[PDB]
């Protein structure tokens, strides 16, 4: 009847429990220790200025109403117990659209220690907004941020803290890289405060430093442009008594340059300035025209 | 709110010392406990760190092996076991508590350890 | 580790003047540097946590600033009880402390 | 204990609460104030004639039923209690598809005040329809808006207004659109008349000016250069037929 | 007035977790299909869309009443309170019911306990198109359905005499293909769960070579 | 304290009320007066032979079981009261994939008159099949239909009529 | 009547059942057996570096609480009772987007056996990430996979 | 453009050949593009007839 005693413990634990009130509502500030494990770093959409990321989001706090004594020191409970207790309402400030996976069941986790400490872990995918500056494209680097914090709880009520040393609190899996066009140089974390129109909120920030790989653009744009420039200049060595041949050379080289210039931009967002690739294509077009 | 350390003690070179740090007013399981070394007219030096709830420890690379840190959740105390003492181990050893963005808010009075 | 280069090594200033202590971080530490005041034969006392956050019971003249690698602690209108050592430490990684800064009159 | 006092007070407040009935059901209309903090305007689409904006949508009113005097501070309650309270039935007339962000929990805020004021907040993403006149494309200036109206409550049941009346909307100056630039925004209060009555309406408008540099790089310069190429034909001796015809045909096809 | 009494008496002491005749004999279900339209047939994904009204009828001796009322004509409100067969479509990439303005569902219970249950469905049905002889290719590919958890010993399906009825075929969305007929079939398939009665409807489609002529030839 | 009296009125209205039975089931045919206000006639998709339309769909029928006598002649009630009463199960015969908006709340409306007349409106986006005959393309004109009716209720049980003159009801 | 016997048996089995505790909550681990019948693999995309498969995902475990000895037959129940029983929290780590088919009802099965063996099946479509090495493309071989974990 | 070729002198053979070839290729591309925008109906539209007649003129 070990199940019976554990059921009795759980029933005594939720008796007279108001999940609408945070622990230490009027007499203490709730401190949520936070930890992120990145199981994969999804692709980066240059056109949409966003990036996908899969994580285990781990949150731990202390709830004094959930102290218990029994034959166990921890209670590994089914994830529907979390809906019966207070949990922090963390959200991602620069999140565009995220999903909390629930196949085949809600991908959630709740451990209660006998001293009242809780561990609450979720698996979720976040599409986050990463503003990009493409003046040095395709030789540019970016620091894509991930900002989260509490909705509706100001700094005076809920604060967030890294569970371990800040430099060790965001861990990226070894094989978890879905980056095709970029290279993940490392990650950085920080903590701060943002003043909103509803109060002062703690914000936890992570910065992922990404370096773009130039190879694709080399092969796809730079080599064709250099080749077209070489081909245009090859027309000089032809005899002057062959007007049709040199005319064909010039016109076809110009047409190829125009096609390449139209093609190159199609990969990038419609920014209002010229990138390094744009300058290279412009100079190649100038040489062909000359 | 209060961290009480053991009193000073004189030992001989090559001996072993086990310092004590008693926490009153809070549970050590709730935070990390730090041990810091201060030689005279010098800056502070982090010795190591322990997480009482898990028991795992981290040490400075220049103190690894020499020092051992342990706690006792029952008595709410932390220990620092120094081994193979040398003349340069004369200093004041502090016990500190992590809090509010890893700032080491509370410190012990310090123990003066000297080896003759 | 992360080396915290604290300057100047020492400094004297009369009572009523403004002083600025500076601390340099080797690598990036974000806003995870704290300032400690250690009076003679006493244990250190936390003054500033985060990077600009006065600990409870800290007078309003003390104030910190800085981010990334550069940090500073400006004591405006120092009094006679502000004579002590001032250590800067980073807690971004395993803690390291600056060599210290002695304040005389 | 203080927490037990708060729990008793909230259980008192929610006992006998009729969610079917608006505050002052048989009395003067309830006044509701609106605030918006615009987080981003993502993708202004000419093909779909619609833009996507993400915002923090705040609503404020007073409910005398939810008034308490034993606790001195403001009760921030778990968002799930909003399912047990009356909230205004606000909707966006021109939105096509929208959602409230639901990670880690539903991104909504409920905050009570001792006098009974309720602050209700939502993080919303709406894809509002944006009919654009492209007669001057890409030298065009577009004006599309977001219409906020109560679905079920006529103008004698509910009243909408902008809390602040000039600062009710924030964050507009920090919006960076790659292709546009927010030149101006305006707040309007109207009453609209349908066959079922007349309803309060609030309009938030944006004036977008399209940046032209991209189009200079993409379509204008190439055609100019192609025309210069065409003109090159006149410097070639008119005895050569293959060359000049090659120029002309290649230029046309390009 | 007294229809409320009948309904309350029917549902009192009723368990919808148990199929009728749980430990006696298999439940026999007669199925009818009305095909509103056969949607586009995209060979890229090797699938076709179909919109149908799916009717299912079975006997439940627990839903037996005595009154002057011969049939109880109900909406979807009471569908979730009685036992419903868990019929699913085996070769469907995806499918969905309709829910505007209310769930497009119908329930009728007769005096003797016969139940009729109809719902509207749109289905994207998978079928593998052997594209040899394309664009002179003809295909007849199926729509299969069965019970998910009830093996042959528990549920048996049965086509009625006039089970499958088509509409006009003039308003359908078949561009490359023309509907030329259909047929129904039954069989039993073996799976790790057990033996399941599988019902199949075959739609005969012949490609019409008018678009590809002017497009390629 | 009008709150308590109105709560009592609603509770008495919903006491012994069976929403599985249409009004006048025993001895009448339920007549539902319908009306459509098109807020936007969406884009037409040639490729899918369909169009999108956003409407206010208004329905109105008489329920004798919902008569009341109080200070108010009309009860402008919340959108969740509708779940507790019988409503017609109208559906679109040629609808493909329609959506009912619930931002920020269900875009529905229920108004009960003292005589038992109900008004029920909802905001929908309907996507409907429009079979086009492209023989004169691109010089072609089309008539895109929108057919709706009652699922589950035959003409002997539920009938539909336009609320105003047919020429003015859409 | 056998209907009454089955009804009372199921009512007894579901009475006092604590869904919050796994079988043998304090004792040894419960062993879950996995079966997969792959219906199809739908779209192997190099652009998205993923693929879609549809499978009949079945799990089997012993739950002594759900044991009965009064009737000799395996009780297949309406799949709504799955919300009242404990089931393992299996998830696929590398899946990007998944769903259980829901026409005409939620496509899941729950079958009890007299000795307590539960049989819990699901018809699932998962879009699973698969990073493809395209260096030898199109003369390449790809090794994808589905990761199943508690 | 195809009819412009009639005004070129009979000696400029490659010129007229290029005119004809490029005009036919253009007409084929236009036919494909104009058929792209439409549902793949199995019959011919008015646009199809106009394109076919223009294609016939270029070929002639
Ligand atoms: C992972 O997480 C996912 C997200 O959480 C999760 O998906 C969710 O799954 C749940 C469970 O299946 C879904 O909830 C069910 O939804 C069914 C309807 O499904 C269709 O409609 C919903 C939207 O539902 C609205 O509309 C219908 C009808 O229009 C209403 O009935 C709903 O209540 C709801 O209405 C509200 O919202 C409207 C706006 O939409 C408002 O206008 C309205 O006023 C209300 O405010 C769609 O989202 C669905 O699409 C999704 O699912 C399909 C599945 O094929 C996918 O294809 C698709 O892509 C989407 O993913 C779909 O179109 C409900 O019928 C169901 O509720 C009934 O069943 C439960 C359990 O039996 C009952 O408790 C409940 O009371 C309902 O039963 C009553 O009503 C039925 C009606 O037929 C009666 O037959 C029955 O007898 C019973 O009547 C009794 O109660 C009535 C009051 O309820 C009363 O009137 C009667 O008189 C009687 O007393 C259930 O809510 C949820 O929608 C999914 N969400 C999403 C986003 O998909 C996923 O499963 C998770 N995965 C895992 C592995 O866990
Ligand atoms: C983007 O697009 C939107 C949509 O068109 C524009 O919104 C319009 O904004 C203008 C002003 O910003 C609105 O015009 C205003 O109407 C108010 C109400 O009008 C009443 O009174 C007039 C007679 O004065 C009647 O004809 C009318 O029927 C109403 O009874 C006026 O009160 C406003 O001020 C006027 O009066 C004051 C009096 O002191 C004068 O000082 C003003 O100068 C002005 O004359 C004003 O006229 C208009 O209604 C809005 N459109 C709609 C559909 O409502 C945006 O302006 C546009 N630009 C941007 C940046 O968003
Ligand atoms: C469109 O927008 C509308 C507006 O919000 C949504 O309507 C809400 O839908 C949710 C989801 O069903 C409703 O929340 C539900 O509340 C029900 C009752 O809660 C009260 O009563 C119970 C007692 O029965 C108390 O325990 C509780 O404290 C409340 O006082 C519950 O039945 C539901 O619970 C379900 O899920 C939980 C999850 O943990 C399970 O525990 C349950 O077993 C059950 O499965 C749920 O909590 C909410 O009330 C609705 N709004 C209003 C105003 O009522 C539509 O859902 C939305 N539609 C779409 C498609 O987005
Ligand atoms: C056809 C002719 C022969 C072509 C053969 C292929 C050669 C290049 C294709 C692959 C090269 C490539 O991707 O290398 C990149 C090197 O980046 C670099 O550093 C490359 C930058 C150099 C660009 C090309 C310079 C040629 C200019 C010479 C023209 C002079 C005019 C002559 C008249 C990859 O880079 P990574 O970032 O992926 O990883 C490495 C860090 N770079
Ligand atoms: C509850 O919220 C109200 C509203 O913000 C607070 O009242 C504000 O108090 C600040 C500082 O005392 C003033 O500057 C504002 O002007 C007040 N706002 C209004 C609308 O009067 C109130 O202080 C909060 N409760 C507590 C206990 O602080
Ligand atoms: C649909 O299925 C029914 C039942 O299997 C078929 O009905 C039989 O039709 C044949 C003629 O082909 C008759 O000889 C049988 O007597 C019928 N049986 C019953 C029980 O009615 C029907 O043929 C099928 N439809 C087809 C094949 O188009
Ligand atoms: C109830 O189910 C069990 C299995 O789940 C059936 O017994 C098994 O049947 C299979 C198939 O014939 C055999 O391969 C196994 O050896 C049998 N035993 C076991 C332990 O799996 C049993 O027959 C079913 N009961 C009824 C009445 O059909
Ligand atoms: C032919 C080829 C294959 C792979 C990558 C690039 C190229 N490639 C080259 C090598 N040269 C060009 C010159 C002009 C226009 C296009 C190309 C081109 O596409
Ligand atoms: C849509 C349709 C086409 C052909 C034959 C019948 C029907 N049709 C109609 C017209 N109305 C219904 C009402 C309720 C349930 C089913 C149907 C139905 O199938």
């Amino acid at each position: 009847d070990n199940t019976t005693v554990f059921t009795r413990i759980l029933d005594r634990l939720l008796d007279g429990y108001d999940n609408r009130l945070r622990p230490g509502l009027g007499e203490r500030v709730t401190e949520v220790k936070t930890d992120i494990f990145v199981t994969s770093f999804g692709p980066v959409s240059d056109h949409d200025m966003e990036y996908t990321i899969d994580v285990f989001f781990r949150q731990s706090w202390k709830d004094e109403r959930l102290k218990f004594k029994g034959p166990m020191t921890v209670l590994r409970l089914n994830n529907l117990m979390a809906s019966k207790i207070w949990t922090p309402d963390t959200f991602f400030h620069n999140g565009k659209k995220s999903v909390a996976h629930n196949m085949t069941m809600p991908n959630k986790l709740l451990r209660i220690t006998e001293d009242g400490t809780l561990l609450y872990t979720m698996r979720l995918t976040v599409r986050a907004e990463c503003p990009m500056h493409l003046e040095d494209f395709p030789m540019d680097a970016h620091a894509c941020p991930l900002k989260f914090g509490s909705y509706a709880y100001t700094r005076a009520e809920v604060v967030y803290e890294w569970t371990r040393e800040p430099a060790r609190s965001v861990v990226v899996a070894e094989d978890g890289s879905r980056l095709n066009q970029y290279d993940l140089l490392g990650q950085t974390v920080d903590s701060g405060i943002v003043q909103s129109s509803t109060g002062e909120y703690v914000v936890m920030t992570t910065h992922f430093h990404l370096k773009r790989k130039i190879g694709y653009f080399v092969i796809q744009t730079y080599l064709p442009c250099i080749m077209t420039v070489i081909l245009s200049q090859v027309s000089f060595w032809l005899n002057r008594e062959s007007v049709p041949a040199r005319t064909v050379f010039g016109v076809t080289t110009v047409l190829t340059m125009t096609t390449l210039s139209i093609s190159a931009r199609n990969s990038l967002p419609k920014v209002a300035y010229a990138t390094a690739m744009d300058w290279f294509i412009a100079v190649c077009y100038a040489f062909v025209f000359s | 709110v209060q961290l009480q350390q053991s009193g000073a003690e004189l030992v001989k070179p090559g001996a072993s010392v086990k310092l004590s740090c008693t926490a009153s007013g809070f549970n050590i399981k709730d935070t990390y406990m730090y041990w810091v070394k201060q030689r005279p007219e010098q800056g502070l030096e982090w010795i190591g760190r322990i997480d009482p709830a898990n028991g795992d420890t981290k040490y400075d690379p220049k103190f690894q092996g020499k020092a051992t840190i342990t706690t006792d959740t029952f008595s709410n105390t932390a220990y620092l076991q120094l081994s193979s003492l040398t003349s340069e181990d004369t200093a004041v050893y502090y016990c500190a508590r992590k809090g509010l963005r890893w700032a080491m808010d509370y410190w012990g009075q310090g123990t003066s350890v000297t080896v003759s | 580790n992360i080396v915290m280069t604290q300057s100047p090594k020492s400094m004297s200033m009369s009572v009523g003047e403004r002083v600025t202590l500076s601390c340099k971080a080797s690598e990036y530490v974000g806003t995870y540097v704290s300032w400690y005041q250690q009076k003679p034969e006493q244990s250190p006392k936390l003054l500033i946590y985060g990077a600009s956050n006065r600990y409870t019971g800290v007078p309003d003249r003390f104030t910190g600033s800085g981010s990334a690698t550069d940090f500073t602690l400006t004591i405006g209108s120092v009094q006679a009880e502000d004579l002590a050592d001032y250590h800067c430490g980073q807690s971004y990684s395993y803690p390291t402390f600056g060599a210290g800064t002695k304040l005389e009159l | 204990s203080n927490m037990s006092l708060v729990k008793e007070t909230v259980d008192r407040l929610l006992k006998g609460y009729d969610i079917r009935l608006r505050p002052d059901f048989g009395g003067p209309p309830v006044a509701v104030g609106m605030n918006i903090d615009i987080a981003s305007i993502d993708m202004v689409s000419e093909v779909n004639m619609d833009y996507t904006l993400t915002m923090y949508f705040q609503q404020a009113w007073r409910d005398k039923r939810l008034s308490y005097n034993v606790i001195p501070l403001n009760l921030t309650l778990d968002n799930r209690v909003a399912d047990q309270l009356w909230v205004p039935d606000t909707y966006f007339l021109n939105d096509k598809k929208s959602f409230v962000h639901g990670v880690t929990v539903k991104n909504r805020m409920i905050r009570l005040h001792p006098d009974g004021t309720v602050l209700y907040g939502l993080r919303i993403t709406t894809t509002a329809a944006c009919m654009m006149d492209l007669r001057r494309y890409p030298l065009d200036e577009q004006n599309c808006t977001l219409e906020i109206e109560s679905y079920g409550y006529t103008t004698d049941d509910i009243e909408f207004y902008w809390r602040g009346d000039d600062n009710a909307v924030t964050g507009v100056t920090k919006i960076e659109l790659p292709q546009f630039s927010i030149v101006d925004y305006k707040l309007i209060t109207k009453k609209v008349v349908f066959s079922t009555g007349s309803y309060p309406r609030l309009s938030l408008s944006f004036k977008l000016k399209r940046n032209i540099g991209y189009f200079i790089l993409q379509t204008y310069m190439p055609s100019i250069l192609i025309t210069i190429l065409s003109w090159v034909s006149f410097w070639i001796n008119y005895d050569a037929s293959a060359a000049r015809v090659a120029l002309g045909i290649t230029t046309v096809l390009t | 007035g007294d229809v409320t009494v009948i309904l309350n008496n029917l549902l009192e002491g009723y368990d919808n977790k148990l199929r009728p005749d749980i430990g006696v004999k298999p439940t026999l279900i007669h199925t009818d299909m009305y095909v509103n339209s056969i949607g586009p047939v995209n060979a890229i994904n090797m699938e076709y869309t179909i919109d149908i009204f799916f009717a299912q009828t079975w006997y439940d001796r627990r839903l037996k009443f005595n009154s002057t009322i011969k049939v109880l004509r109900l909406n979807s409100n009471m569908v979730g309170k009685i036992w419903i067969p868990d019929t699913f479509f085996r070769n469907s990439k995806k499918a969905d019911a309709h829910w505007i303005t209310t769930p497009n569902r119908m329930l009728r219970i007769w005096n003797d306990g016969r139940v009729l249950y109809t719902l509207r469905l749109t289905i994207d049905a998978e079928c593998q198109l052997q594209l040899h002889n394309f664009p002179m290719d003809e295909h007849s590919c199926p729509l299969e359905f069965s019970s998910y958890g009830y093996p042959r010993e528990e549920i048996v399906y049965q086509w009625k005499r006039s089970s499958v009825e088509v509409g006009d075929t003039r308003s359908w969305r078949l561009y490359q293909f023309s509907f030329v007929g259909l047929r129904n079939t039954t069989e039993v398939v073996k799976t790790t769960s057990g033996d399941y009665v599988v019902m199949s409807v075959y739609f005969d489609l012949s490609r019409r070579m008018g678009y590809f002529t002017i497009q390629t030839y």
